[PDB]
This record gives structure tokens, sequence and C-alpha cells, in this order.
């Protein structure tokens, strides 16, 4: 599930881009680095959840 | 445990700088907390592992 998201989506839209979200200053346009970050997530599914 | 209050918060130094390698804010987010009134604040600092 996408954490965060620049803007918000408008109904019944769906987003598959994998773009490192980039919050921070410099850009990080390869890789995660300063408040950037993968925009999906996984959940912790579990028994115990 | 130090109290802020009547006073600006503003994060324009304390976000862009690179300085911080852990910066998390579990209630909302970095970017729309600048523009987000609050109330008195507390402080708490230590150092550990």
């Amino acid at each position: 599930y996408r954490l965060f998201r620049k803007s918000n989506l408008k109904p019944f839209e769906r987003d598959i881009s994998t773009e490192i979200y980039q919050a921070g200053s410099t850009p990080c346009n390869g890789v995660e680095g300063f408040n950037c970050y993968f925009p999906l997530q996984s959940y912790g599914f579990q028994p115990t959840n | 445990r130090k109290r802020i209050s009547n006073c600006v918060a503003d994060y324009s130094v304390l976000y862009n700088s690179a300085s911080f390698s852990t910066f998390k804010c579990y209630g909302v987010s970095p970017t729309k907390l600048n523009d987000l009134c609050f109330t008195n604040v507390y402080a708490d600092s230590f150092v550990i592992r």
C-alpha cells in the first residue's frame, strides 16, 4: 500500500508509479536518502497482528 | 522537559538540514507541520545508544 503520494487522487483513480517520492530538499533522483523514500509499503499482517 | 510556548515553530532550518540522520513524525508530515497551529510544546532531549 502506498504510504505517501505528492497529490490527492481524484475518486476512482489507480496509481502504480513507484518513483521514489522526494520530500527532502535534495531530489534524490536515483534512490532514497534525505527525506526521500519508496512510496509503497508492505503490511505487517500476521496471525499475532 | 523544556516547555515551548508563545513562539513560531518554523522548521526551515530544522527539516531542511541534513545534520539530523533520523527525522520521523508520528502524527503529521513535516511539510504540513509549518502550516499547522499548535499549543504548548514540550522538548525532551537525551543521549542513547
